[PDB]
């Protein structure tokens, strides 16, 4: 049950059915509490028309949450839509688009939308004006669902990318640390923390880029843990050289020094340069599930 | 009795003793040892339960066969050539045969990539023994064939992987003749018994499933051999198909037939009829509730 969060995140109300803002969404996915109790606004169906209503001066881009704020209204459905699209590598955006594209006909309609609604159950929302407008008028190809999901991973990626470096330019490596480890509440947790607060250098800061290219390593896991166990098969320590292997063919790109420094003064564990991958693994597990 | 045996031994024992439960070949040509072998039809049966092994070819017990043209096992075309030229299957290629029927495209995919030389999925001899030691464990004629007459050359993945099929094919193709189909269909009973089979379960309970199924489809047109390949290439596609699958599973939504077909045809690019979803769901859906719950279908055959 992922409905407990959403009600605990939801700030408003109306008619039985709970919902989040846009501002909602974006502080469930990157924290797992409030921090301070969320007061619940009740919404009469002429607060709805209001708060959906100005979905035009939001951007088009990477900003479409940030933009909005708490001018917006996402349902239950649609959080749990958006929450399975921040975990797909870009290979399976067209999967979901002709998942939803029942007719085959390469659009998207309210209509073939609102199956996501009737799987729940057995109104009006800032993702159905932005896809459908306002009486189901508009039809959503392939390109612009593509680029708002695109948009989406970009902007929980630059959204969580200031948050831990605190409003600086780059992060610092423990900074990424900080990040990396936020939902990493197991029993190897101290060790984990030792060697950021004792082996992470002030070496080379990770620019917003240089993230970005490791969050999109975490939607191709599955590849990773495959190679992972296979090198482990084969009694291979998994040093340097096997992790970028692993990487490249997960993954088709490379990422960068300090990023890969910074794992492995984490994930070391032995000392002799090894990674304890399984722990990494794990970790990287924590995080995608937030 | 006899068949009940023989399924524990199918599903039990090593890999030596049901080659040498179901090889009816045993030949010489002294002063070279003599050398056991399956024919397709041995192999076909050694992977699917309930076939009867020839009564006096049980145990260690073979027909005896000792320029001049040697005789041949398999059909025109048939993927066993690829082993020599008769078609039969020695001990080595028995179990090279099984690790690539059961094997994810992907995991190949991989293994060519991590463990050849650039990383473009292109191995040699040496690499290819590598990538098939690992992936057995995670779970002459040939080798002339990926490399060469003189052995130096390398083995795209592209190429492994039109041999994966064509051997996928050939074998689902061989069970389907096997049932004795008629005027190209085999019932929905023994389409249930593929899906088993397949799954690789020991349960009663299912086995009672499918015998079931002659009742439930007294209407009997049965299954054409593309109905029962879309839905093995749906099964090959099955960790895909999970994965696509994401939004149900948060919704905590079970799997119907109307979704079955839309991610088949989304992901494993295959049109599944409503017959033979039909018959999957009166197979699988032991609770009777009308869907396919994760623990009913998809778990089964990803654990398989
Ligand atoms: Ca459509
Ligand atoms: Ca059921």
């Amino acid at each position: 049950l992922r409905k407990q969060r959403f009600m605990q995140f939801s700030s408003l109300e109306h008619e039985g059915e709970y919902y989040m803002t846009p501002r909602d969404f974006l502080f469930s996915v990157m924290f797992e509490q409030m921090e301070r109790k969320t007061s619940v606004k009740k919404l009469t169906k002429k607060d709805i028309e209001d708060t959906l209503s100005g979905i035009q001066t939001a951007g088009c881009g990477s900003t479409f949450f940030r933009d909005l704020g708490d001018k917006g209204l996402i349902s239950y459905t649609e959080y749990l839509f958006l929450l399975t699209i921040l975990t797909k590598p870009h290979s399976g955006f067209h999967v979901a688009f002709k998942m939803l594209d029942t007719d085959g006909n390469e659009m998207i309609e309210k209509r073939e939308f609102f199956k996501l609604q009737k799987i729940i159950s057995k109104i009006n929302t800032t993702l159905q004006m932005r896809f459908f407008g306002k009486r189901g008028q508009r039809k959503l190809h392939y390109k612009e669902f593509r680029r708002f999901m695109e948009n989406l991973q970009t902007e929980i990626q630059e959204m969580e990318f200031l948050q831990f470096s605190k409003g600086l330019s780059f992060m610092r490596k423990e900074d990424f640390a900080e990040w990396l480890l936020f939902f990493t509440n197991t029993e190897n947790k101290d060790i984990y923390w030792k060697n950021v607060r004792e082996k992470l250098s002030a070496g080379e800061s990770i620019s917003l880029d240089e993230f970005k290219s490791f969050c999109h390593f975490t939607t191709h896991l599955e590849d990773f843990a495959i190679a992972m166990q296979m090198f482990s098969l084969a009694h291979r320590p998994v040093r340097l050289a096997e992790f970028k292997r692993a990487v490249k063919v997960a993954t088709g790109q490379e990422l960068s020094n300090n990023i890969l420094d910074t794992v492995f003064k984490i994930f070391d564990l032995d000392g002799d340069e090894c990674l304890s991958h399984e722990e990494f693994l794990g970790v990287l597990k924590n995080r995608m599930h937030r | 009795k006899v068949m009940e045996y023989e399924n524990r031994i199918r599903a039990y024992s090593t890999p030596d003793k049901i080659f040498r439960y179901f090889a009816t070949l045993k030949v010489i040509s002294e002063p070279g040892e003599a050398e056991v072998f399956m024919t397709p039809e041995d192999f076909v049966r050694s992977i699917t339960p309930n076939e009867k092994q020839p009564e006096h070819l049980g145990l260690d017990q073979y027909i005896i066969k000792r320029s001049q043209e040697r005789e041949k096992f398999a059909d025109e075309g048939s993927i066993f050539y690829t082993l020599g030229e008769c078609g039969l299957i020695s001990f080595s290629d028995y179990i090279f045969l099984t690790t690539v029927l059961s094997t994810p495209q992907r995991n190949f995919e991989i293994a060519f990539k991590m463990f050849d030389l650039n990383g473009d999925g292109e191995v040699d001899m040496e690499e290819f023994e590598q990538v098939q030691s690992i992936i057995r464990s995670q779970t002459s004629a040939l080798t002339t064939y990926f490399f060469g007459a003189d052995l130096k050359g390398k083995l795209t993945i592209k190429n492994f992987l039109e041999f994966q099929r064509k051997l996928q094919h050939d074998v689902l193709k061989l069970e389907f003749e096997r049932h004795d189909p008629v005027d190209g269909r085999i019932t929905e009973r023994q389409f249930g018994g593929m899906l088993l089979a397949y799954s690789g379960v020991q349960s009663k309970k299912l086995t009672a499933m499918q015998r079931q199924l002659k009742k439930h489809f007294k209407e009997g047109k049965g299954l054409t051999f593309q109905e029962v390949e879309n839905f093995f290439t749906f099964l090959k596609n099955i960790n895909d198909v999970d994965t696509a699958l994401s939004f149900y599973h948060m919704a905590g939504a079970s799997l119907d037939k109307v979704t079955m077909q839309q991610v088949a045809r989304t992901v494993a690019k295959v049109e599944l009829s409503d017959h033979v979803c039909d018959v999957v769901f009166a197979l699988f859906d032991c609770d009777g509730n009308g869907e396919l719950s994760n623990k009913e279908f998809v778990s089964i055959m990803k654990q398989r």
